[PDB]
């Protein structure tokens, strides 16, 4: 039984950011950001070449790379 | 104290910088 | 193994062999003269009904005669 | 940066060019070997051969043997690379008699019947003297071990 | 070599010169069949036996025989 | 992605009493009776009755859909049989001491004795598949639910037949809806191994750990809450387990280790069932879930992310293989053989691992208490992992001859590896000669010194040693893992690495499996057979296209018995003769696995724990000395546990020595198309013939004889059908007498 | 092997001269013949 | 349908029925009168 | 034995000391277009523009080779002439050995290997009786 | 010369290799190497 967090601002505040540098590595990283379903202000994600699919994508990796942070940052302690 | 196998283990680990050490003096005397 | 398996399979079998034995080294300097090559059809057939017939032989006369002799004398 | 050629730029022999069979490490080591090395007559390169087996045959009976478990150990050992090297000089000189007895020229020194016959003579006296020699480092270990570690020194 | 005899029966229809491998066989004038041709075998010391000819015959019993004997280096097919 | 033609093909009476309308060399009508066996050679042949790779596509779609139905006709057939005719509603009250024993049989001419005593006063065939076991595990409590799992299959089964009639014949899909392999493999990976995995440790969490955690604690099924009432009232699973009454607040923001109740990494066996714990496979199929629907969304489709499988091959160039895989993605989105080849290979080594894994780690309850249900299942999957890796050999020798022109791919991995064929098949044939040599050479060598009387030169354990210091490494490394090198895992992997004798209901469920030099040579045997079977499968799939031999294989075709009398003799050069030894190489290899495993969990494993804490075996520790002779496999294995199987006369068992007869009689049969040739058999049946004529009823339909691939084809399936039917009654009569 | 019968020494040298020499020397001088010329 | 007769007319499906019915009088037949090991 | 040959990579199916002891055979074409071959020897090869000059071990191989390069290609090539070539040095000529493919009548050829009955009126082994012949060549 | 530590074995075998066979071989090579051609 590793120790973990149960929820807080700081669980709120790491996984945000986590999606932050999900957000950096999917723009630096996807070969086809603007392809896919058409999206309401394209302007807002990256200047009309970024879809619903790397919504997605990109937050949803920030979610894994944050499930990751969270539990294995609780495991280890500091957090 | 430290083992028989370790010794052994670190001069076959050490046989790897014996290969690559022996290819990169060849490449250098090209 | 003589009789089910057939001289096609074993032919190309010897040609990888004999690939392996003109293109390595020192084994290249030992030549054949009479060129390898497999059995022949009627040829394996007799060699695989020597084989049945020599184990079946050997089997039988083997297990007749420690049969009796273990419990006859 | 391919490094799998066809075998001396001729593209249909049956071989390729890989880095273990025609590499400048296996030219200069395959090719140096007394079955290959340059301008030696046949019997010195046979000498060398012939060594490099007998040294060799001594230990499998030696460790591995009927008499491993006797005081007679090496000795078994030693009978049995004889038995080994003269039945492979048997095998030596009769393929000698066999394969050159058709006329061939003389590119390679080796490869007839007086060169074959001085390889065989060469690998006789060398194998023998090569398993005499290893049963000599076995039956004397102690004085090896002693006069490798300084109990005599 | 094998032996590749062609007979009377023959009716020139071509099909074994063309199922042989080494091409053995090849298609002489005749006068004995409606197709004025039968097959003949040239260079039958380049048989190996194969029987694709006598397979590909279609009369019957058989126009064309191979009668396998003494081999050699072409009729054995070694590559070595 | 969705496009179809509409009813592409009429649903129509007209063709089924047209048989061989499907190959246009049958459609003109049987003249001998070579026709029949061509007629059924050539019914799923698809890839041959036509060549549009469009028609083929939709032909296996619906092909698939058939075959669905017939599995869920089966799988109703083993719930329903649980059902009605079984004493599952005993046996779940007493899993000690009664038998399962699913199959009653009518009385007609004696067979009344077959129905033996079983136990609580059912009489019937004690059955070996872990059918009861897996009901146990999956939380099954009465017979009503079974019946309800057999119907609902019955109508799933009614579904695929529906489906597979739709997609041929009135909504077919077209070729790019199948060359969809990433849509495809998004799907296959996220929804079915995905969702199917997480639809499975829902089902545990909610239905298997209940009902199991009562039945452990001592709950008589009868008092056993139906698995909805644990839904229905959560207030029940939070008097079981007190994680469930925070509910999935835990959960949705990563308080995971609250459920650390259940969800546990606990690892081993549990003691009171022999199984595994449900708590760590329920949560193992989570596990699974979440990294299967994680890797589903890795290939590209109609969104622009994603990762095309194209530019993945083609990325892959090294010096030595010069070009690389860019030529490979058209070879397997334009083949079903090469396709059918890598997933017949790894579906194979699949099953191989399931069996391998399912003895060490039983999964089930009580699976470990019977011999009967490991034995069994083991043998089983080896079996069928070894016919489809055989599989696998056959198909890259169809794709080979059939569907790989070398027009599109010069100088790729496939082209390079048919430039070197000598090479490769060189060096393992001097690795199949060195196994044999030195595993098989190792046996003679001791069966000799044992004959001489001088075993201290024999290859024992009290001898010269041969001792597997890799193998014990590897087991002393697993041993001493859950402590530091799995830090949360509680016990050991498995007992079988090391650790204690786990003894539930007196017999051992797992105990640790010892390796000396017995063990050392029996995996060389096992190296060299798995490698000269790789030898003849992979010599076929290199050498179908052409050799020095039969320069034109690829024309020739794949079933073709030879070239001709010339050459020496070129009478099995095909890649199919090379599946067709393959076959028996096979056999050999996994009968030798068997024998092994059977051996080894009788002599080392299995047995009867005494409440003193002693462990007495089923063969008492005969493994150590006697399976390094050949001797000692036939004497303490094939005769000394034969007796079981040739004394059961006039008893339950009688049925397993009847069968061991008949794979005896069907071996020896097999002997006869083997060792035989076409030609006397045709000049046989010619003077039959001649007696029919000479009566005046000789057929129409003219008997041929079998032709030379037909004779081979039935003398290797005969030959496989007699030693897996000796086998299988060996082992199921052996099991059955040692509890 | 010990010998209680007249000449045991014979069995001494004539099973390695039928089990080596024999051998040896006779598949020698096939070895020979079948490959002459 | 003159499909399904002519399907249910073919070779397998004529021997197999014809097989199960002589297997069903046999086994009928020993189910009535058991053990006729001669008259 | 003009031509420079194909572009293959190399295998290790291919030319044995059988042919620099005794001989070997080589296939001649000429094509236009470039394209691709499959070799008898394993693996896929390019049509060289113009003369190509492809050196094998059997005879087998070389014709199976122009067989492929008749009926594989719809600009089919039908100007392959294939040789034996020797180590000692001379060329013989093989497989055209007449302007004409043996299919087609030369109206020109000699009829060799005929017989002049059928099977049934073959002699029978026992007339011929150590007579050093056999039934066939009688 | 006893050793006490692990694989007293080994310095038995490297001192004679590294103070024999590493020179005699190397000089051997280098002696054909810089007076080839
Ligand atoms: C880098 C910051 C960070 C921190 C401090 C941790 C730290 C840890 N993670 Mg974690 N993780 C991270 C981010 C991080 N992770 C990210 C971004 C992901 C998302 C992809 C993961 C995915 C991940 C998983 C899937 C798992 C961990 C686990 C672990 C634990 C042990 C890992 C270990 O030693 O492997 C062992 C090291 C080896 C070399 C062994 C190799 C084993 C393979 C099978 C061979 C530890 C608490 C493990 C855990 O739950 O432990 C409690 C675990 O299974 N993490
Ligand atoms: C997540 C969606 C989904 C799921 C669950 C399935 C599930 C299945 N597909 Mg499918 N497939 C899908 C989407 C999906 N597919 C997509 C989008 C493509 C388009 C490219 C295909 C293309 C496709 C083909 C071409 C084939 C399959 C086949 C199969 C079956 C695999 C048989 C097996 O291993 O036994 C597991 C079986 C089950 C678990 C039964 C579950 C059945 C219910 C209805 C779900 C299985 C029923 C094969 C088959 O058998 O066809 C019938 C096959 O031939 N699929
Ligand atoms: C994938 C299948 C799946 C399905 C269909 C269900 C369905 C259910 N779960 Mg869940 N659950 C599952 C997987 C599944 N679970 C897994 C994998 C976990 C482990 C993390 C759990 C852990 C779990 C908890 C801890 C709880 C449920 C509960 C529930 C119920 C209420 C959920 C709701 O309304 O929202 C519902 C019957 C709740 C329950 O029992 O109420 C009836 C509840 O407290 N679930
Ligand atoms: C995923 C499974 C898979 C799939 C669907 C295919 C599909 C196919 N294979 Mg096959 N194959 C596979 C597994 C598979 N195979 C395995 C595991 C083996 C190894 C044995 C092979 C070996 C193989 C060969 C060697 C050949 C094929 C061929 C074929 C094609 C036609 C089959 C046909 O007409 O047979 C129709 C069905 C039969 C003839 C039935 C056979 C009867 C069996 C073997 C005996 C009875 C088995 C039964 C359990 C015993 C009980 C019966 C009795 C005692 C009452 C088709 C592409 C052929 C092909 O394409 O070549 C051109 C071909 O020659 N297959
Ligand atoms: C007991 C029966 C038997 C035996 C001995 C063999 C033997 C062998 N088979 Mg097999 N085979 C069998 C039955 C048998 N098979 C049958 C029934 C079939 C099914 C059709 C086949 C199908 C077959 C195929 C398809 C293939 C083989 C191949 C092989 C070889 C594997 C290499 C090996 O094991 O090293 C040799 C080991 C032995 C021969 C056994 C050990 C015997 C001792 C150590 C040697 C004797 C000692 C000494 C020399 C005696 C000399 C005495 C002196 C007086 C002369 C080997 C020759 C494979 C092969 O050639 O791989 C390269 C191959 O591809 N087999
Ligand atoms: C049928 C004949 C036969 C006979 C007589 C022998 C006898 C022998 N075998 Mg052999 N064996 C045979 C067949 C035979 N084997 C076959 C067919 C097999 C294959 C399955 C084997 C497999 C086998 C193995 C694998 C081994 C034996 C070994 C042994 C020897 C055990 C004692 C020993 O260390 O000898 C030592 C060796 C010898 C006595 C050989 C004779 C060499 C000496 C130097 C005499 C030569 C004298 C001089 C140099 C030349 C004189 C010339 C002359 C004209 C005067 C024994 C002499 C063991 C052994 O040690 O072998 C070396 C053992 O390891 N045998
Ligand atoms: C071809 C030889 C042959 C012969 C002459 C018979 C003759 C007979 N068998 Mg028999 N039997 C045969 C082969 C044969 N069997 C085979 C091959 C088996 C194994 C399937 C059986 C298994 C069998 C059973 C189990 C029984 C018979 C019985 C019968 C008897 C009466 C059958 C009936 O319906 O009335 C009769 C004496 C029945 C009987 O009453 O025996 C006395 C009976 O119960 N037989
Ligand atoms: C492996 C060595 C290996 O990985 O080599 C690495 C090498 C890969 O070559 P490259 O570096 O060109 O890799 C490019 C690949 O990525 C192509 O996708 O593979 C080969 O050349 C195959 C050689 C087989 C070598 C013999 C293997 C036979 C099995 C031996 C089993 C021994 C235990
Ligand atoms: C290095 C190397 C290698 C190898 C290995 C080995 C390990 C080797 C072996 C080696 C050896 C194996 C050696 C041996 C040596 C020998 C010797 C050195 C001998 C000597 C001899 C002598 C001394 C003799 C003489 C004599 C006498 C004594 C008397 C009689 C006669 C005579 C005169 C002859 C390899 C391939 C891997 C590669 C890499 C590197
Ligand atoms: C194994 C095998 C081979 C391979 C066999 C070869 C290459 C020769 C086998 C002889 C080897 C060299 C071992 C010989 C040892 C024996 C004791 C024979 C001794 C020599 C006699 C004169 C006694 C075939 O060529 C073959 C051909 C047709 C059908 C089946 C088969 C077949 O099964
Ligand atoms: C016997 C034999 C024949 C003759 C075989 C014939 C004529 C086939 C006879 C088949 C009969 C009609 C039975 C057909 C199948 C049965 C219905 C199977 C019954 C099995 C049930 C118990 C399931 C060959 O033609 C042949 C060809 C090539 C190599 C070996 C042989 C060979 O050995
Ligand atoms: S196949 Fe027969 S019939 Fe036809 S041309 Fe040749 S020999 Fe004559
Ligand atoms: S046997 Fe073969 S190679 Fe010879 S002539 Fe007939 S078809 Fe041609
Ligand atoms: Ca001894």
């Amino acid at each position: 039984s590793p120790t973990t967090a149960g929820w807080s601002l700081s669980v709120g505040i790491i996984m945000c950011l986590c999606n932050v540098f999900a957000f950096v590595i999917g723009y630096f990283a996807i070969q086809k950001t603007g392809k896919g379903k058409d999206l309401a202000l394209p302007q807002l994600a990256s200047k009309k070449t970024f879809g619903l699919p790397e919504l997605l994508a990109t937050m949803s990796f920030g979610h894994i790379l944050g499930a990751g942070m969270v539990l294995g940052l609780a495991s280890s302690g500091i957090l | 104290a430290l083992s028989d196998t370790q010794i052994l283990a670190a001069l076959v680990v050490a046989l790897l910088p014996a290969f690559l050490a022996f290819r990169l003096s060849t490449e250098l005397y090209k | 193994m003589f009789l089910i398996s057939w001289r096609g399979y074993w032919q190309e079998l010897i040609e990888t062999i004999v690939w392996a034995h003109e293109r390595t080294p020192l084994a290249n300097l030992v030549r054949w003269k009479d060129k390898p090559v497999a059995l022949s059809i009627v040829q394996a057939r007799l060699v695989g009904l020597a084989h049945f017939t020599v184990g079946y032989v050997l089997t039988y006369a083997a297990f007749l005669i420690a049969s009796t002799a273990g419990k006859f004398g | 940066n391919q490094v799998v050629q066809a075998y001396n730029g001729d593209p249909f022999v049956g071989h390729l060019s890989t880095p273990i069979s025609d590499s400048a490490f296996t030219r200069t080591f395959i090719g140096n070997l007394p079955a290959y090395r340059k301008g030696l007559s046949p019997i010195l390169r046979g000498l060398e051969v012939g060594m490099a087996h007998g040294y060799f045959l001594i230990g499998p009976w030696t460790l591995l043997g009927p008499l491993r478990d006797s005081e007679y150990q090496y000795i078994g050992g030693l009978i049995g690379a004889l038995a080994l090297i003269l039945v492979a000089t048997a095998a030596l000189s009769s393929y000698g008699l066999v394969t050159f007895q058709g006329e061939q020229g003389s590119g390679d020194t080796l490869q007839t019947a007086d060169g074959w016959s001085q390889f065989a003579a060469g690998f006789f006296v060398g194998g023998m003297g090569g398993a005499f020699v290893a049963y000599f480092l076995l039956e004397n270990l102690s004085v090896v071990d002693g006069i490798f570690r300084g109990l005599f020194n | 070599s094998h032996s590749v005899k062609i007979y009377d029966t023959c009716i020139g229809c071509t099909q074994c010169v063309r199922a042989c491998p080494l091409d053995v066989l090849e298609m002489v004038p005749w006068d004995g069949c409606k197709a004025a041709q039968i097959a003949s075998s040239p260079r039958t010391e380049d048989c190996v036996g194969c029987k694709r000819c006598e397979t590909a015959c279609p009369t019957d019993f058989l126009s064309i025989r191979v009668y396998l004997g003494a081999e050699t280096t072409r009729s054995m097919g070694l590559a070595y | 992605k969705v496009s179809v033609d509409n009813n592409p093909v009429p649903t129509s009476f007209e063709k089924w009493g047209k048989p061989g309308h499907f190959d246009r060399t049958l459609a003109r009508g049987p003249k001998t009776t070579t026709w029949i066996w061509n007629l059924h050679a050539n019914a799923h042949d698809f890839d041959s009755q036509t060549s549009d790779l469009e028609d083929v596509s939709r032909k296996i779609f619906s092909a698939h859909f058939g075959h669905l139905a017939v599995v869920f006709v089966w799988l109703s057939g083993m719930y329903f049989h649980g059902a009605k005719f079984s004493n599952y509603e005993g046996w779940l009250a007493d899993p000690t001491h009664i038998k399962p024993s699913a199959q009653v049989v009518w009385p007609i001419v004696g067979q009344g004795i077959l129905n033996g005593d079983v136990g609580g006063g059912f009489h019937g065939i004690q059955i070996t598949s872990g059918l009861f076991y897996l009901w146990r595990a999956s939380g099954f409590t009465d017979s009503y639910q079974l019946y309800c799992t057999a119907i609902g299959g019955l109508v799933m089964a009614a579904l695929m037949l529906f489906a597979g009639w739709f997609h041929y014949h009135v909504k077919a899909p077209k070729l790019e809806w199948f060359q969809n392999v990433e849509s495809m493999m998004n799907h296959h990976l996220a929804g079915l191994l995905g969702l199917g995995s997480l639809g499975w440790a829902g089902h545990q969490i909610h239905v298997s750990m209940p009902i199991n955690k009562l039945l452990d604690a001592g709950v008589a099924p009868k008092d056993i809450p139906l698995p909805h009432e644990f839904i229905l009232e959560p207030s029940k699973m939070a008097e079981l387990y007190p994680s469930f009454a925070q509910g999935l607040t835990p959960f949705f923001t990563l308080n995971w280790g609250v459920y650390s109740d259940f969800l546990t990494f606990k690892g081993g066996l549990n003691p009171v069932t022999g199984g595994l714990w449900l708590s760590d496979t329920a949560h193992h199929h989570l596990a699974i879930a979440v990294l299967f629907i994680i890797a589903g969304h890795m290939y590209r489709t109609n969104w622009g992310i994603g990762h095309s499988m194209k530019e993945i091959l083609e990325a892959h160039k090294g010096p030595f293989t010069g070009e690389g895989h860019k030529g490979l993605y058209e070879i397997l989105t334009t083949s079903w053989h090469a396709q059918l080849a890598i997933n017949l290979a790894l579906l194979g080594s699949l099953t191989i691992i399931v069996a391998q894994h399912m003895y060490a780690m039983p999964p089930y309850p009580y699976q470990a208490i019977d011999y009967a249900t490991q034995l069994s299942l083991f043998t089983h999957h080896m079996w069928i992992g070894g016919f489809l890796i055989v599989g696998a050999g056959a198909h890259g020798a169809i794709f080979m001859v059939r569907d790989y022109d070398p027009a599109k791919n010069v100088n790729n991995l496939l082209d390079r590896m048919l430039r070197h064929r000598d090479a490769i098949i060189s060096h393992l044939n001097w690795v199949c000669i060195f196994l044999g040599f030195h595993s098989f050479g190792l046996y003679i060598h001791n069966d000799t010194m044992r004959a001489l009387g001088r075993p201290q030169d024999m290859f024992s354990d009290t001898a010269i040693q041969l001792q597997p210091i890799f193998a014990q490494w590897v087991q002393h490394l697993h041993t001493l893992a859950p402590g530091a090198t799995a830090p949360n895992a509680l016990a050991t992997a498995s007992y079988a690495f090391g650790g204690e004798t786990i003894a539930v209901a007196g017999k051992v469920a797992m105990m640790p499996i010892t390796l000396g030099t017995a063990d050392f040579m029996v995996h060389h045997i096992h190296a060299f057979t798995i490698h000269v079977t790789a030898l003849i499968l992979l010599k076929g799939v290199l050498y179908a296209r052409s050799s020095r031999l039969v320069p034109d294989k690829a024309n020739l075709g794949f079933r073709f018995p030879c070239d001709g009398p010339g050459r020496g003799g070129t009478c099995q050069v095909s890649g199919w003769d090379h599946v067709f030894l393959g076959l028996f190489w096979m056999y050999n290899s996994l009968s030798i696995v068997i024998f092994h495993f059977s051996w080894k969990m009788q002599s080392d494993v299995w047995g009867t724990v005494s409440p003193d804490g002693s462990v007495t075996h089923v063969t008492l520790g005969n493994f150590a000395q006697s399976a390094i002779t050949i001797n000692g496999w036939l004497r303490d294995f094939l005769w000394a546990q034969a007796a079981n199987v040739i004394n059961s006369y006039g008893s339950a068992l009688s049925a397993y020595g009847i069968m061991f007869l008949a794979g005896h009689f069907v071996f020896a049969f097999s002997l006869m198309f083997l060792f035989s040739g076409r030609g006397y058999w045709q000049e046989l049946i010619e003077s039959i013939v001649w007696a029919h004529n000479k009566l005046n009823v000789a057929p129409a339909i003219q008997p041929r004889a079998l032709s030379i691939i037909q004779g081979r084809a039935v003398g290797v399936a005969h030959y496989l059908l007699g030693g897996i039917v000796t086998t299988w009654a060996f082992f199921l009569a052996r099991s059955l007498s040692i509890g | 092997m010990d010998g209680s019968y007249a000449a045991s020494y014979l069995p001494w040298i004539l099973i390695p001269m039928v089990g080596w020499l024999f051998p040896a020397v006779t598949m020698g001088l096939l070895f020979i013949h079948i490959e002459s010329e | 349908m003159d499909g399904l007769k002519s399907f249910l007319s073919t070779a397998p499906v004529m021997i197999m029925a014809l097989l199960t019915f002589t297997a069903g009088i046999l086994i009928e037949f020993n189910r009535f009168y058991p053990d006729l090991l001669f008259h | 034995l003009s031509g420079q040959p194909p572009k293959f990579g190399g295998s290790t199916g291919g030319l044995l000391s059988k042919a620099n002891r005794e001989e070997k055979y080589a296939i001649t074409w000429t094509s236009a277009s470039e394209q691709v071959f499959e070799m008898p020897t394993g693996g896929a090869a390019i049509m060289n523009e113009g003369e190509n000059l492809l050196y094998l071990a059997r005879k087998e191989q070389c014709l199976a080779l122009g067989t492929q390069l008749r009926t594989k290609f719809k600009p089919k090539i039908q100007d392959y002439k294939i040789y034996r070539v020797y180590p000692s040095g001379e060329v013989q000529y093989l497989h055209p050995a007449d302007g004409v493919f043996p299919e087609k009548v030369n109206e020109g050829r000699e009829a060799q290997g005929t017989k002049t009955r059928r099977i049934g009126q073959n002699p029978e082994p026992v007339t011929i009786k150590f007579s050093g012949k056999a039934p066939y060549e009688v």
